[PDB]
C-alpha cells in the first residue's frame, strides 16, 4: 500500500549539516507533490518544505529560507532535503506527505497519507551518564512516597524501574524536561504503605542503582 | 321559491349578464391576440385556458340572453327545466376543467424547476395540445354524475341561473373537496417554486460577488508592482475562484472544466511569483482573463436571463392562483355549510356569483400582466 | 499569510457525548480546510478533507460542516479509540500551509483532592553541588493548577521546572512534579522551604514545607 | 429526602465554584463536578435526589484567575441548607 518512510534524523551539532530521506512505496513521486511537516515537542504541525516533481518547483517557510534544500529523485522515486546552519529550535519531529496534483480529487484529498516521521535534535552538549539521587520522605509520614532523581543525563531515551520490575503498582513516571545547560532531569515515584529503583540508560551503557530508606 | 317560480321576476336589471358578456369576449379577444403575437408549454397551457374560458362564456352566455328574451325561467323555456339542467353542467363543466389546467400549469413549473434533466429532455407541442382532451374528457366524465340519478340540481336564483343541489346527492361535497384538493396542490407547486427560486437567486448572487472579486483581484493584479501585493492578490483571486465552482448538463461539463483551467493558471502565476517574474505574472493574469472572457462570460448571461423569465411566469402563475381562490372558496366554504343555514344567510348564491366573476377575472389578469412586468421583478 | 485561530484548546468528555471543534480562517477558504487525529507518539490521520466529505476508512462519528469562514468538526459519539489530538490545517495553495493551535479531548471524572508531598535534596546530591527540591502533586483530575514556590516567606520566580504526564489507564487523574533547582550556599544559608499548591477543588491552597 | 432546592450565587470570562463545610461542582466559562455530587446536582446550583448526609452550608467562589488555576478569594457568605 502507500507508504512513506523517513530516514537519516537524530542528533547534529549546532551549524551542522544532515539529510533527510523520504522513501515512497505504492505510487510514483512523479504524479505527488511531497511535502514535510516539523512537530515540536509540546507544539502543533508546522509545515517546512514542498517540492513538486512533476514540474520541478521548490517552496520553503518564512521562517527556514535560505537554509534547506529540498530535492527529489524520480530514478530512485525518493526525496532529499539537507539542511545547514542548524539552530536549537531545530529539535523536532519531521514527517513525510503527498499532496496531489489539482487537476480533481488526488489536490482535495491533502495529506491523506502521514509518515511515521523522524527525530532531529540539535544541541552542543556531551553525554553524561545517569546521576540518580534517591528522595526520602518523611519519617513521620500512614502512607508514605518514595522517589528517586535522575540528573544530568544528555541522550533522550533512559529505562527506570522499581523492585527490577516486581513492584510496578502506584509507579509514576514523569517526562524528562531539558535543563539550562542542556542536560535531562527526571523523577520517578511511587507510594507504599526493600525499595531499588534502577536506571538503565542504554547509549551511555550505565546502570545504577539506589536505596531509599526513611528519613 | 325558484323551482316554483316560471316567470321573470318583474325589476330584475339584466344588464349586469350583458356587461359581463362583453367583457369576457372582450378579454378572451385580446388575450387571443397578446398570445399570437408571440412557443413554450406555458404559454400553450394559458391559450388553451383563454380558450376554454371563451367557449364557457359563449356557451353560458345565449341562455341567460335568451332567458330575457323569452321573460321566462330556464324551467319555463326549455321543456322538464332541460336548460336548469345542462346550463348547470356548464356551470360546473368549465369550472373544473380551467381549475384543472391552472393545476397543469403548476405541475408544468414543477416539472420545469423540481425536476430539471426531466424537462431538458424533448417535450413535443403534442404533449401540450393533448392535454386539453384529456383533461376536457375528465371534466365532463367527472360532471356527467348528475342526470343519471346520483346527483339532482336546483334552481338556486335570482330569477336567472340554477346549480348543483345541496342535500342528499353528496355530488356537491366530492365537487368541492376535489377544488379544495386542487387549490391546496397548487398552492404546495407555488410555494416550492418560490423556495426553488429563492435558492436559485441566492446561488446566483454568491456567483455574482465571487465574479466580482476575481474582477476586483485581477485590477490589483495588474495594478501592483511589488511581489508580496501580487502574490496575496493572486491568492485571494485563486479562493475566489474555488469559492465559485461549488455550485449534470452537458454545458455542466465544460463550465466546471473552464474553472479547473482558470484555477490551473492561477497556481502557474503563483510559481512564477515564487520564482520572482513579475512581468511575467502579470502576463498570466491577462492570459486568466482572455479565459474569462471564454469560457464564463456566457453561463452568467445565461443563468441571468433564465432565472428572469422564470420568475415571470412564476408571478404570472401565482396572480392566476390568487385570483382561482377568491373564486373558489367561498363555493367550498359553502359546501360544507349546513344546507337550511345556507339559505338562512342566502350564502350560496354570493359564492355562485363569484364562481360566474371567475370567467371575467382570469382573461384580464393576463393583458394585465404586460410584458413589461420588470417592475415586478424588481419586488 | 493564512493564520488559522483555532478556539477549542481543551476540552473533556465521555463516551457518548457529542464535541464540537470550531475552526476560523484570517482569510476567506472555500473548501481548503481538513481535520487531522494525532495519537501521542503515532502519526497523524486525515479524519474529513473538503469539509463536507468523509475519509475512506475513518468511522462515519466524525462530521464537518461550514458557515461563512467558520468550520466546524462534529463527533456524535466519542470511544475510547477517538481521545487524541485534532488539528485545523489550511491547503488552499503548495506554499500555503498554516496548521493550527491544537486540540485534546480528555477524559472527564470526578473532582479530587490532589495529594500533596515534598522532598528535600538527599545527601549525595548535595554532595554533587546542585540542591533539587521536589513537590509532587499525586491524584488531581483537573489538569489545570498552579504551584508556587516560597523560601522564608518569600515567594521565588523563576528557577521551577514543572512536569505533567499524562491520563493513567484506570483513572484520568495527572501527576505533577515541581523541581526547585539552586546551589549549596543557597541550601545552606536559606532555613526552610515550601511549596504551595492552588487548585480547583480545594478551599484552601495546600502548602507544604520542609526544614533543614 | 427527595428535595430539589435550588442555591444561587452572585462573571462571564471568569468560573464559578461551589463548596460545602468540601468542593462540590464548578463551573467554566465545562462544569466538573465531584464523587458525590456528579449525577445527583446540576450546575445556578440545580440540587436534586438530596440525602440527609447533605446537610451543611454551601458557599460560593469566583476564579479570579482566567487559566482555571484554582484561585479563589471572592468568597461569598454561604447559605444554610438543611435536608431533612
Ligand atoms: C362560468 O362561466 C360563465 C360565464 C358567464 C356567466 C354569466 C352569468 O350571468 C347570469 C347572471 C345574470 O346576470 O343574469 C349573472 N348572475 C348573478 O347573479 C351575478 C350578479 C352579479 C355578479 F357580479 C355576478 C353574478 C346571474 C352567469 C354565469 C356565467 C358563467
Amino acid at each position: 500500500e502507500v507508504q512513506l518512510v523517513e530516514s537519516g534524523g537524530g542528533l547534529v551539532q549546532p551549524g551542522g549539516s544532515l539529510r533527510l530521506s523520504c522513501a515512497a512505496s505504492g505510487f510514483n513521486v512523479r504524479s505527488f507533490s511531497i511535502h514535510w511537516v516539523r512537530q515540536a515537542p509540546g507544539k502543533g504541525l508546522e509545515w517546512v518544505a514542498y517540492i513538486s516533481s512533476s514540474s520541478g518547483s521548490t517552496s520553503y517557510a518564512d521562517s527556514v529560507k535560505g537554509r534547506f534544500t529540498i530535492s527529489a529523485d524520480t530514478s530512485k522515486n525518493t526525496a532529499y532535503l539537507q539542511m545547514n546552519s542548524l539552530r536549537a529550535e531545530d529539535t523536532a519531529v519531521y514527517y513525510c506527505a503527498r499532496w496531489g496534483y489539482w487537476p480533481g480529487e488526488p489536490w482535495w484529498k491533502a495529506f491523506d497519507y502521514w509518515g511515521q516521521g523522524t527525530l532531529v535534535t540539535v544541541s552542543s552538549a556531551s553525554t553524561k551518564g545517569p546521576s540518580v539521587f534517591p528522595l526520602a520522605p518523611s519519617s513521620k509520614s500512614g502512607t508514605a512516597a518514595l522517589g528517586c532523581l535522575v540528573k544530568d543525563y544528555f541522550p533522550e531515551p533512559v529505562t527506570v524501574s522499581w523492585n527490577s520490575g516486581a513492584l510496578t503498582s502506584g509507579v509514576h513516571t514523569f517526562p524528562a524536561v531539558l535543563q539550562s545547560s542542556g542536560l535531562y532531569s527526571l523523577s520517578s515515584v511511587v507510594t507504599v504503605p526493600t525499595y531499588i529503583c534502577n536506571v538503565n540508560h542504554k547509549p551511555s551503557n550505565t546502570k545504577v542503582d539506589k536505596k531509599v530508606e526513611p528519613k | 321559491d325558484c323551482e316554483t317560480r316560471q316567470w321573470l321576476p318583474p325589476g330584475e336589471s339584466p344588464a349586469i349578464s350583458s356587461v359581463m358578456f362583453s367583457a369576457g369576449v372582450l378579454g378572451n379577444l385580446i388575450a387571443l391576440a397578446l398570445l399570437a403575437r408571440r412557443l413554450s408549454l406555458f404559454h400553450v397551457l394559458v391559450t388553451e385556458l383563454v380558450f376554454t374560458d371563451l367557449l364557457g362564456t359563449c356557451l353560458i352566455s345565449p341562455v341567460v340572453l335568451a332567458s330575457y328574451a323569452r321573460n321566462q325561467t330556464l324551467v319555463a323555456l326549455a321543456p322538464e327545466s332541460r336548460a336548469c339542467t345542462y346550463f348547470a353542467f356548464a356551470m360546473t363543466f368549465f369550472s373544473l376543467a380551467t381549475m384543472l389546467m391552472l393545476f397543469a400549469m403548476a405541475l408544468e413549473r414543477y416539472l420545469s424547476i423540481g425536476h430539471p434533466y426531466f424537462y431538458q429532455r424533448r417535450v413535443s407541442r403534442s404533449g401540450g395540445l393533448a392535454v386539453l382532451p384529456v383533461i376536457y374528457a375528465v371534466s365532463l366524465l367527472f360532471c356527467s354524475l348528475p342526470l343519471l340519478d346520483y346527483g339532482q340540481y336546483v334552481q338556486y336564483c335570482p330569477g336567472t341561473w340554477c346549480f348543483i343541489r345541496h342535500g342528499r346527492t353528496a355530488y356537491l361535497q366530492l365537487y368541492a373537496t376535489l377544488l379544495l384538493l386542487l387549490i391546496v396542490s397548487v398552492l404546495a407547486c407555488n410555494f416550492s417554486v418560490i423556495l426553488n427560486l429563492i435558492r436559485a437567486r441566492r446561488q446566483l448572487a454568491d456567483l455574482e460577488d465571487n465574479w466580482e472579486t476575481l474582477n476586483d483581484n485581477l485590477k490589483v493584479i495588474e495594478k501592483a508592482d511589488n511581489a508580496a501585493q501580487v502574490k496575496d492578490a493572486l491568492t485571494k483571486m485563486r479562493a475566489a475562484a474555488l469559492d465559485a465552482q461549488k455550485g449534470r448538463s452537458p454545458e455542466m461539463k465544460d463550465f466546471r472544466h473552464g474553472f479547473d483551467i482558470l484555477v490551473g493558471q492561477i497556481d502557474d502565476a503563483l510559481k512564477l511569483a515564487n520564482e520572482g517574474k513579475v512581468k511575467e505574472a502579470q502576463a498570466a493574469a491577462e492570459q486568466l482573463k482572455t479565459t474569462r472572457n471564454a469560457y464564463i462570460q456566457k453561463y452568467l448571461e445565461r443563468a441571468r436571463s433564465t432565472l428572469a423569465e422564470e420568475t415571470d411566469h412564476l408571478i404570472l402563475l401565482a396572480i392566476m392562483t390568487i385570483t382561482f381562490a377568491v373564486c373558489s372558496l367561498p363555493f367550498t366554504i359553502f359546501a360544507y355549510m349546513n344546507e337550511t343555514s345556507s339559505r338562512k344567510e342566502k350564502w350560496d348564491l354570493q359564492a355562485l356569483r363569484f364562481l360566474s366573476i371567475n370567467s371575467i377575472i382570469d382573461p384580464w389578469v393576463f393583458a394585465i400582466l404586460r410584458p413589461p412586468v420588470l417592475r415586478l421583478m424588481r419586488s | 499569510d493564512i493564520q488559522m485561530t483555532q478556539s477549542p484548546s481543551s476540552l473533556s468528555a465521555s463516551v457518548g457525548d457529542r464535541v464540537t471543534i470550531t475552526c476560523r480562517a484570517s482569510q476567506s477558504v472555500s473548501s481548503a480546510v481538513a481535520w487531522y487525529q494525532q495519537k501521542p507518539g503515532k502519526a497523524p490521520k486525515l479524519l474529513i478533507y473538503s469539509a463536507s466529505s468523509l475519509y475512506s476508512g475513518v468511522p462515519s462519528r466524525f462530521s464537518g460542516s461550514r458557515s461563512g469562514t467558520d468550520f466546524t468538526l462534529t463527533i456524535s459519539s466519542l470511544q475510547p479509540e477517538d481521545f487524541a489530538t485534532y488539528y485545523c490545517q489550511q491547503y488552499l495553495y503548495y506554499s500555503l500551509v498554516t496548521f493550527g493551535q491544537g486540540t485534546k479531548v480528555e477524559i472527564k471524572r470526578t473532582v479530587a483532592a490532589p495529594s500533596v508531598f515534598i522532598f528535600p535534596p538527599s545527601d549525595s546530591q548535595l554532595k554533587s553541588g546542585t540542591a533539587s527540591v521536589v513537590c509532587l502533586l499525586n491524584n488531581f483530575y483537573p489538569r489545570e493548577a498552579k504551584v508556587q514556590w516560597k523560601v522564608d516567606n518569600a515567594l521565588q520566580s523563576g528557577n521551577s521546572q514543572e512536569s505533567v504526564t499524562e491520563q493513567d489507564s484506570k483513572d484520568s487523574t495527572y501527576s505533577l512534579s515541581s523541581t526547585l533547582t539552586l546551589s549549596k550556599a543557597d541550601y545552606e544559608k536559606h532555613k526552610v522551604y515550601a511549596c504551595e499548591v492552588t487548585h480547583q477543588g480545594l478551599s484552601s491552597p495546600v502548602t507544604k514545607s520542609f526544614n533543614r | 429526602p427527595g428535595g430539589s432546592l435550588r442555591l444561587s450565587c452572585a462573571i462571564s470570562r471568569y468560573a464559578m465554584s461551589w463548596f460545602r463545610q468540601e468542593f462540590v461542582a464548578v463551573a467554566r466559562r465545562g462544569a466538573f463536578y465531584a464523587d458525590s455530587v456528579q449525577g445527583r446536582f446540576t450546575v445556578y446550583l440545580q440540587m436534586n435526589s438530596l440525602k440527609p448526609e447533605d446537610t451543611a452550608v454551601y458557599y460560593c467562589a469566583i476564579d479570579s484567575d482566567t487559566f482555571y488555576s484554582g484561585s479563589y478569594d471572592y468568597w461569598g457568605q454561604g447559605t444554610q441548607v438543611t435536608v431533612s
